[PDB]
């Protein structure tokens, strides 16, 4: 199990900010189907020859 | 063998059956803790990330104070929040309870 | 387990690897569908 | 729509991280999606206020805007970057009075200075 | 078939393409588009043995 | 084939399997129809996670009822239970604005 | 298209300078983005690269 940061919650008027220093850029790829191939059949030739 | 050594739990018992009828059941690819472990850190990651701009930083502050900005953030002006604070968690407390 | 029968499956074709194929793929997309699912709920902070 | 042709703001919908751009080309069955996020790194630690009131006028307040007021007296950096900059009317709003504001009495930025 | 029972009108399905068409939906008038169809069957020119 | 000779003890069998066969390839049909929406409904949950549970939700309807607030998440048996706390309104009353 | 409000204008501006409305709009103020353009130029091109 990958924990997360843990960030402590204050017993005052004030919180914890956990905030980046740094940083990078990166792309999450991602494929969506939208077709599938388009198919006839001679299901009278399939079938009977 | 729980299914040898015991037998069927009932009449159409679908467990046994699996090495009788030729059928297994596959185990989940995540264990009962591992699943626990991913919402209980969404728990305590709800105050501090439904905070503000961005979802880099973190906010480690009190579930109340997420509550009343919440409201804030839905119409309840501050001056009821702040006269209501404990009927809040009342009415909240009930909701659960 | 018996073998008569066994003769006369293998003349449907290769049924049995069409149901074993199926299966394995149906079985993969839930522990795609799972790992995908708690990567997103996954957070990166999180207060104890 | 909400990737391409627009930032959104929907965690996780498009990639990982802070959606930035995206962008679309042609897949075989469908199309590619190319989402460019923005990923923080060595986060760090730093105490912040809900907001900031004047102490002799305990009524005047400021919030942040996109942001945060830090210690370091009080300075505001932007909620994605840690980078100090003074607090101006720029990057706060004013707001009502609240229990958890901080009182402050000396280097009050140019917002309460009233 | 007519209501009095008389055929009036008919399509010889093996005719062409387009009658086929109006064979496969049993109908007459058939909506616009492109539509698969039987194959133009090659046919033998001859045999070896 | 304890009671019959190949001709007939074929034509038996084959019974047996051409219903075995249909059998299986039933299951399998929906266990493909099965994975295939319990797939989609995991991208449901995954967005209700990042919409309301990492977020306070503005969109009527998608969380729960009434104003959305807070949402917690806990695993349930085949997928997760959402727990989607909301504001309720009540005792309307007119006025002029 | 994702620069301001409505669907009916385009602006047709730089995608440089669209970025960095990008990244303003998530967190990164000006003062940042402004002294590192070229660092942000960068990693972006890491990124696809
Ligand atoms: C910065 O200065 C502010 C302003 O002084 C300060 O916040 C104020 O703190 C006082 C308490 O220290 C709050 O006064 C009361 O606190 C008690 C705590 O239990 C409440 O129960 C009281 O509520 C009753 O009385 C109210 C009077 O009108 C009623 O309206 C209410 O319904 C109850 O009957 C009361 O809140 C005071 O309200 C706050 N001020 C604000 C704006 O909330 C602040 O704490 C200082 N900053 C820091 C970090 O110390
Ligand atoms: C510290 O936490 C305890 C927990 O009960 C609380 O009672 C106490 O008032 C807190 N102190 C401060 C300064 O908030
Ligand atoms: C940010 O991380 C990269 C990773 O190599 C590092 O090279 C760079 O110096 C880091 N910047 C800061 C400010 O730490």
């Amino acid at each position: 199990f990958n924990h997360p940061i843990q960030v402590d919650q204050l017993n005052s008027s004030y919180f914890k900010l956990s905030i980046p220093t740094n940083f990078s850029f990166g792309v999450t790829q991602e494929y969506i189907q939208t077709t599938i191939q388009k198919v006839t059949v001679d299901c009278k030739q399939y079938v009977c020859n | 063998d729980d299914c040898m050594q015991q037998g069927p739990a009932s009449a159409r018992d679908l467990i046994c059956a699996q090495y009788v009828a030729g059928y297994k059941v596959l185990p989940p690819l995540m264990d009962v803790n591992m699943e626990a472990a991913y919402t209980s850190s969404l728990l305590g990651s709800i105050a501090g990330v439904g905070w503000t701009a961005g979802l880099s930083s973190f906010a480690a502050i009190p579930f109340a104070q997420s509550i009343f900005y919440r409201l804030n953030g839905v119409g309840i002006t501050q001056q009821v929040l702040s006269e209501n604070q404990k009927l809040i968690a009342n009415k909240f407390n009930q909701a659960l309870g | 387990g018996f073998q008569k029968c066994e003769q006369l499956l293998r003349e449907y074709g290769q049924f049995c690897s069409k149901i074993n194929q199926a299966l394995h793929g149906a079985n993969l997309r839930q522990d795609d569908s799972v790992r995908n699912l708690f990567a997103s709920v996954k957070s990166s902070q999180s207060s104890p | 729509n909400e990737c391409v042709k627009a930032q959104s703001k929907r965690s996780g919908f498009c990639g990982q991280g802070t959606h930035i751009v995206s962008f679309v080309v042609n897949a075989p069955n469908g199309l590619y999606f190319m989402h460019v996020g923005y990923y923080p790194s060595n986060h760090i630690e730093v105490v912040s206020a809900y907001g900031l009131c004047d102490a002799a006028n305990p009524t005047n307040c400021i919030a942040p805007v996109n942001g945060y007021f830090i210690k370091t007296e009080w300075s505001y950096t932007g909620s994605s970057f840690y980078a100090p900059e003074p607090i101006t009317s720029l990057n706060t709003k004013y707001v009502a009075p609240q229990v958890t504001y901080q009182n402050i009495s000396t280097n009050l930025p140019p917002p309460l200075l009233g | 078939f007519s209501v009095d029972g008389y055929i009036r009108r008919a399509i010889d399905c093996g005719f062409n393409d387009l009658s086929q068409l109006h064979c496969s939906y049993e109908s007459f008038d058939v909506e616009s588009g492109v539509y698969s169809v039987s194959s133009f069957e090659a046919k033998p020119s001859g045999s070896v043995v | 084939i304890q009671r019959l000779d190949p001709p007939e003890q074929d034509a038996q069998i084959d019974r047996l399997i051409n219903g075995r066969l249909t059998t299986l390839n039933a299951f399998v049909a929906q266990q493909l129809v099965r994975s295939e929406s319990a797939a989609l409904s995991a991208q449901l949950a995954k967005d209700k996670v990042n919409e309301c549970v990492k977020a306070q939700s503005k969109r009527s309807g998608f969380c729960g009822q009434g104003t959305h607030i807070v949402s917690f998440v806990v695993n349930a048996p085949n997928g997760l239970y959402f727990m989607h706390v909301g504001y309720y309104p009540s005792n309307h009353i007119e006025v002029v604005s």
